[PDB]
């Protein structure tokens, strides 16, 4: 019945500081500490420090010497970590674990491990605004080439895209590629399906863009020639 | 200050800081013996030579303290156990001659490659080559052939060169300071400081001496029935009055005595208890061969074996790469590590020495809590008594039909109990002949006593006497060899041999009779008797601090040692070898 | 700052095998102060191992830990469907570092892409835009190498790689090669080449075709 | 608030045994069933109280006694014991009120080239108080005339242990914790 409640992702920019929230349930909230864990996408994990929750002493790495700090909640039994001097390569994701590897009264060290963990806080920094995503079609080419078709999502900001086909009817045969920065720094995502060849110019295929943020729903509808 | 305070604090700190050097030194021959590797092999000799110099170090602080200012008699056998000199005083470079003559006659012996005759290029080793036409062929022009080549080409290299170190042990024995190199190897012996339990020197040779005559029926009988049995085998090494050799025992110079026994069979006709199709049969492997031997160990009411036993124990040879010597040896690393270094496969002969292997375990975690000094037996010869008797208890018919080993609805004859007696009897009480005759007359040539162009006069005068010489062949007076031997030539003490024998047969009625058993003493096992493990471990755990005379005592209930009991235990053998001898003349 | 460098980079695996993962440290590492923790897609890690010995809470019999003073080992004896996930290792005898991370993967059958083409849009040439995008279907394994050709020769910056994750039925992966020109570099060039070397193909198929 | 007693038994690093270390617990609600509730501890021995009436005391001074022994010397942790470790490394009253959970450590404190770093001193002229701790680094040297080095007869008293991983149950590192309630 172990719960770890963690907060959701965030569209910083630099300059700022943010907290992430990390809400714990289901243990003795002042024998055990909170740990913090961050992963940039694409990346492998790399330590930022612990805290107990008991005493309050801290302790963080050296790569982050000074750059960061912990809070506590006792009441909600919610741990914090706050991140300073947002950069260009601060983007990660991050977790929130709980502590059995140091002691939280003596802390000298216990012999365990980051025993649970939460579900992972996305924090994307960068320098842009928020953008309306100009959809792109991709046909198939006017000689009759099984083939492939999709719309393509270029220019957009963040990446709140929700990219489905015919309202989700064609869905055997989608490959959706995650999206990749571009060297503009702007994220362009391309999502295509494919058609059998006898049934090339029967149907009808719109991609419904549901992207929340700039509620752009360009339907563009694409038919191979 | 006090003398008194400053012998027992030397006593603890070699028994500490020892007992960490001799682990890392068991440590690194165990991982050498289950890897051999060049680097090993380096910091193995490493950790011997630091091993070496530390305890020569020692031996040189410990002859300081005199024998007699001391009282408490625990410490006062410790320092004379290890206030020994070797060449203290002795010349350098009579010491350096003494050990360029002891290398080159052992490296003579095994390394010098016997290289037969017409072709010098192809020198085939002793071992096994000439092993397995002495434990093996029955021939009578190969084994002769193999006798000529000893004596003549062992012999003629081993006379000039060991006369000189006989004549280095005449000076360094009598230059000593004390009685002789005997009193070196004596040492542990002598107790002082307790009256009624203090031992003489002397008093040795009329234990060995008053054994010898009281044994002399039962060597002779067993000897000469050994005898009738080979000229059963070889009728022209043994005319009816004619004599045996010594290298016709197994090994070349004759500590063991079995693998005579398949020319000795009393009974061939129903084969003998081999649980080797048996197990087989069963489908159980080595580990479960162990199990069964630590239920055994429990049902006499001694504990069974740790956790750590089974696991860092080596028992099965790994192959591949890895190259291990098959040599078994119960490996008593120390701070509680026991551990068996044995190739095991399915055998009854891997059944019976695992017995051995683990009484050897059982008796050093009996005296575990001793110091390093005292974590041996109370003499040198406890030890492989202890291991012995566990085997001899073990491999009864009854025990094996006892853990659903054989079917019960066979019945056993006294057919099968003579043949493993005198099986054992071969294997076990062989050395002392060994030890008594072959052992103080080297000592009385050590000491100079028989003149040295005598020596080969004297050497078959004493066949002439116990069993009668005549000879189809002349000899040489340039033979001698006794050096050569592991023991004799690694500096190790030798005497352990005998004591053995006596004490783990002089054991062995002791426990029965807390046993309840009732009949023979052969067919006894321990299992299921309480109050015969009790009375075991009441000695084996003294260690050596007290005397050997109260650890002796605490079994046999008496205070020196005899052999009537070893004489009592081939009683149903002794009543076979009085009827058997009635056509074999006695010499 | 004792150095982890977990090895190796990846792991392909068949259902069935035995996993096997290694954490080699650069100093001496006490035994009591070694964790190990797996990843699922898109989820967090959980801990497997701690004590480089102990076995979590929930994790079943077929994960096992061991190691001790430079050099630590994770054991998985079979390998179910759930088994195919990220793993690291952690030390805090001297300061926390964590390893390098060791991606599981399934192996399957050598399988070869449907290369595809596809010429700008007419309505993103109305954006002042234009891109050509070279598409492959399902293949396998995920090393494949692809290059530009613009008339005759390769371009450079203008690619934009993008791969998918294993499909769950067939876990094969999809690759997605985009190249970026502007309207006046694509109708300076004519011939478009997309030169792909997949190691599931057998030659440089390049499937594509100038503008017309 | 409940008792930090995963923060001793499930610690990393204990102490030398000739100047062993001493925790005192407070304040904490000791839950006992997760150490009484099965045997996972090996020894678990109470002197003077039972297991089953332990809430029925007042944890004033709960000390805690966390070192590394030996396997055979947690018998010499047992009111009015006499030993090696009972003599002068740490010594137990006769009336002595508490439990030893000793538990085996072999994987976590052990080392194949040799754990050399648990000492124990070895001769000593006199002997120590119970109730007494021994946290004073004096240097001492042994008898006869007065000596420098490791002469004839003069000795270093600390000595270390072995911990070598491969060692018997009566030599393993037994992690002994002594709770003496007072
Ligand atoms: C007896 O002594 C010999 C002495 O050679 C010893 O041999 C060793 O064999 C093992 C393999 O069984 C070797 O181990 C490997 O050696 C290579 C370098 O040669 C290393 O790169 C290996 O480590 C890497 O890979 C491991 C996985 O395979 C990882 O877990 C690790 O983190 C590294 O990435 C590995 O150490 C060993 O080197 C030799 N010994 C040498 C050459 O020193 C033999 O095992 C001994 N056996 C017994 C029974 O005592
Ligand atoms: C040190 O840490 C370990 C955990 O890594 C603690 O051992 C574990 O203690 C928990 C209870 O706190 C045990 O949970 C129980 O498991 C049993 C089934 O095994 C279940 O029936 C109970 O209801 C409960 O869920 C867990 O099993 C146990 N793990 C073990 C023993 O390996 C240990 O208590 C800590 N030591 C301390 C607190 O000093
Ligand atoms: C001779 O040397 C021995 C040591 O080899 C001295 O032994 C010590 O003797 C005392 C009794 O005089 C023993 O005391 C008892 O110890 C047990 C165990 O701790 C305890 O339960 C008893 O209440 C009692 O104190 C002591 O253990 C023993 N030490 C050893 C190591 O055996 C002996 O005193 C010396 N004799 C003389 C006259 O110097
Ligand atoms: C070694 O001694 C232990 C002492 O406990 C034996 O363990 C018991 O063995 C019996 C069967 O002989 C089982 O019924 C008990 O449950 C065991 N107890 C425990 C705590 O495991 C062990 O069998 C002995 N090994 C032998 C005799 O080979
Ligand atoms: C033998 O050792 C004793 C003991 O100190 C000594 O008195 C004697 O001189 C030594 N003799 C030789 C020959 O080393
Ligand atoms: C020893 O006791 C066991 C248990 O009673 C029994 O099964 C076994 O046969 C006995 N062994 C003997 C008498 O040799
Ligand atoms: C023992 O542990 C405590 C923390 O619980 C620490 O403050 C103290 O310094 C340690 N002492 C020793 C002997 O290691
Ligand atoms: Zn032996």
């Amino acid at each position: 019945q172990v719960q770890l409640v963690q907060s959701g992702a965030e569209v910083k920019k630099p300059g700022a500081s943010v907290k992430v929230s990390c809400k714990a349930s289901g243990y003795p909230f002042t024998s055990y500490g909170i740990s913090w864990v961050r992963q940039a996408p694409g990346q492998g994990l790399e330590w930022m420090g612990w805290i107990s929750t008991y005493n309050g002493n801290t302790n963080y790495a050296q790569k982050f010497q000074g750059r960061v700090t912990m809070t506590t909640d006792t009441s909600t039994t919610t741990g914090y970590m706050e991140l300073r001097r947002l950069r260009s390569d601060d983007t990660a994701v991050y977790y929130c674990a709980r502590d059995y590897t140091r002691g939280a009264w003596f802390g000298e060290s216990l012999i365990g491990g980051f025993d649970n963990w939460g579900q992972g806080t996305l924090v994307t920094v960068s320098s842009a605004s928020t953008k309306g995503p100009s959809v792109f079609p991709l046909a198939p080419s006017s000689k009759s080439t099984t083939a492939a078709l999709g719309c393509l999502v270029k220019d957009y900001f963040p990446e709140p895209v929700t990219v489905s086909w015919n309202s989700g009817a064609l869905t055997s045969g989608v490959h959706t590629f995650p999206a990749v920065l571009q060297s503009s720094g702007l994220y362009s995502l391309s999502s295509v399906v494919t058609v059998p060849s006898s049934s090339l110019g029967t149907q009808t295929y719109i991609c419904n863009v549901n992207h929340k943020p700039s509620n752009t729903k360009v339907d563009k509808k694409v038919e191979p020639k | 200050s006090t003398i008194e305070e400053q012998a027992k604090t030397f006593l603890d700190k070699f028994n500490h800081e020892a007992e960490d050097l001799f682990y890392q030194s068991s440590l690194a021959s165990w991982n050498y013996n289950t890897n051999i590797t060049e680097e090993n092999v380096q910091n193995m000799n490493n950790a011997g030579d630091k091993w070496s110099a530390f305890l020569k170090e020692q031996s040189t602080l410990a002859q300081m303290y005199p024998l007699q200012e001391i009282q408490n008699l625990t410490v006062k056998l410790q320092l004379q156990a290890l206030q020994q000199n070797g060449s203290s005083v002795l010349s350098e470079d009579k010491s350096k001659r003494l050990n360029t003559i002891l290398n080159t006659m052992s490296t003579i012996y095994s390394t010098g490659k016997v290289c037969n005759p017409d072709n010098p290029q192809e020198c085939l080793l002793l071992e096994p080559g000439l092993n397995e036409i002495m434990a093996n062929s029955l021939d009578y022009n190969e084994r002769l052939w193999a006798w000529e080549s000893w004596r003549s080409e062992v012999g003629k290299q081993l006379r000039p060169l060991y006369e000189e170190y006989v004549v280095l042990k005449n000076e360094m024995a009598r230059a000593n300071h004390y009685e002789d190199y005997g009193d070196y190897w004596r040492g542990d012996y002598e107790v002082n400081g307790v009256d009624g339990y203090d031992y003489s020197r002397g008093q040795l040779i009329e234990d060995v001496e008053h054994t010898f005559e009281e044994i002399k029926p039962l060597y002779e009988h067993l000897h000469a029935y050994v005898r009738a049995k080979l000229m059963n085998a070889y009728p022209s090494y043994i005319s009816p009055i004619g004599c045996l050799p010594a290298h016709l025992l197994g090994d070349m110079w004759g500590r063991f005595w079995t693998n005579l026994y398949s020319l000795t069979v009393p009974f061939g006709q129903k084969p003998n208890i081999d649980v080797t199709d048996a197990m087989v049969d069963q489908a159980w492997d080595a580990q479960r061969i162990f199990k069964e031997a630590e239920k055994f160990f429990v049902s006499v009411g001694l504990p069974n074996m740790t956790q750590g036993f089974w696991e860092n124990s080596m028992l099965t040879d790994p192959g591949n790469v890895q190259k291990a010597v098959c040599h078994p040896t119960a490996w008593d690393l120390g701070k509680g590590d026991f551990r068996i270094l044995m190739c095991t496969k399915v055998t009854m002969d891997d059944f019976l020495t695992a017995h051995h292997e683990m009484g050897h375990i059982q008796y050093d975690m009996a005296y575990a809590a001793q110091p390093f000094l005292l974590r041996n037996g109370a003499n040198e010869g406890f030890h492989e008594a202890v291991g012995e008797i566990m085997s001899l208890s073990a491999a009864t018919p009854k025990h094996l039909k006892s853990i659903g080993l054989l079917s019960p609805d066979f019945q056993e004859d006294n057919e099968t109990e003579i043949n493993f007696l005198l099986k054992q009897a071969l294997t076990i009480v062989g050395t002392l002949p060994f030890t008594y005759m072959l052992e103080k007359w080297r000592w009385m040539v050590f000491k100079g006593e028989i003149p040295k162009d005598q020596w080969m006069k004297k050497w078959w005068e004493m066949k002439r006497e116990i069993v009668g010489v005549v000879e189809p062949v002349p000899h040489d007076e340039t033979y001698c060899d006794p050096a050569s031997l592991f023991h004799v030539s690694n500096d190790y003490s030798f005497i352990r041999y005998y004591t053995r024998t006596l004490y783990q047969f002089q054991f062995q009625e002791a426990l029965c009779q807390a046993a309840k058993h009732e009949g023979p003493l052969h067919k006894c096992d321990i299992s299921n008797s309480t109050e015969a493990g009790q009375k075991l471990f009441n000695m084996l755990r003294l260690g050596k601090s007290e005397p050997w005379t109260l650890a002796l005592e605490n079994v046999v209930g008496a205070k020196n040692m005899n052999v009537r009991p070893l004489l009592n235990y081939f009683e149903p053998l002794f009543t076979w070898l009085k009827d058997q001898n009635k056509n074999s003349f006695v010499g | 700052e004792i150095v982890l460098t977990q090895s190796p980079g990846t792991l392909s695996l068949s259902p069935g095998e035995r996993a096997t993962l290694s954490c080699r440290a650069s100093q001496t590492v006490s035994s009591t102060s070694l964790a190990w923790y797996q990843q699922k897609p898109g989820q967090a890690p959980r801990l497997l191992i701690y004590g480089a010995s102990s076995r979590a809470t929930g994790i079943p019999d077929r994960f096992s830990g061991s190691g001790s003073g430079t050099d630590f080992t994770l054991t998985i004896s079979r390998l179910e469907p759930e088994d195919f996930a990220v793993y690291y290792c952690q030390q805090h005898d001297t300061s926390l570092t964590f390893g390098g991370g060791t991606k599981v993967e399934i192996k399957r059958t050598v399988a070869a892409p449907s290369v595809f083409i596809f010429p700008p849009s007419d309505e993103q040439l109305k954006s002042g835009t234009a891109s050509v995008v070279c598409l492959l279907n399902n293949f396998y394994p995920r090393e494949a190498k692809v290059q530009w050709k613009v008339d005759n020769a390769l371009q450079s910056g203008n690619s934009q790689e993008s791969v998918t994750e294993q499909d769950s039925k067939d876990s094969t992966y999809s690759l997605s090669s985009t190249l970026t020109l502007s309207k006046a570099d694509y109708e300076k060039h004519k011939v478009y080449a997309c030169e792909v070397t997949h190691q599931g193909l057998s030659s440089p198929v390049t499937k594509s075709f100038n503008r017309g | 608030n409940l008792c930090p007693f995963h923060e001793v038994f499930n610690a990393t690093r204990f102490a030398s045994v000739y100047a062993w270390n001493r925790t005192r617990i407070s304040n904490c609600v000791a839950d006992y069933s997760v150490l009484y509730n099965f045997a996972p501890f090996f020894a678990f021995k109470c002197y003077g109280v039972s297991p089953t009436k332990l809430n029925d005391l007042c944890f004033t001074n709960v000390y805690a006694d966390s070192f590394v022994i030996k396997g055979n010397e947690v018998s010499q942790i047992a009111p009015g014991q006499t030993g090696n470790i009972a003599d002068y490394n740490y010594k137990l009253p006769d009336d002595f009120t508490g439990c030893v959970i000793a538990w085996n450590s072999n994987k976590l404190d052990s080392k194949h080239s040799g754990n050399y770093d648990y000492w124990y001193r070895l001769f000593r002229k006199s002997k120590l108080k119970p109730f007494e701790r021994d946290i004073s680094t004096e240097i001492y040297q042994a008898g006869n005339k007065p000596c420098k080095g490791k002469g004839p007869n003069c000795y270093f008293p600390l000595q270390s242990y072995g911990f070598r991983p491969t060692y018997g149950v009566g030599h393993q590192p037994y992690r002994v914790v002594v709770l003496s309630f007072e």
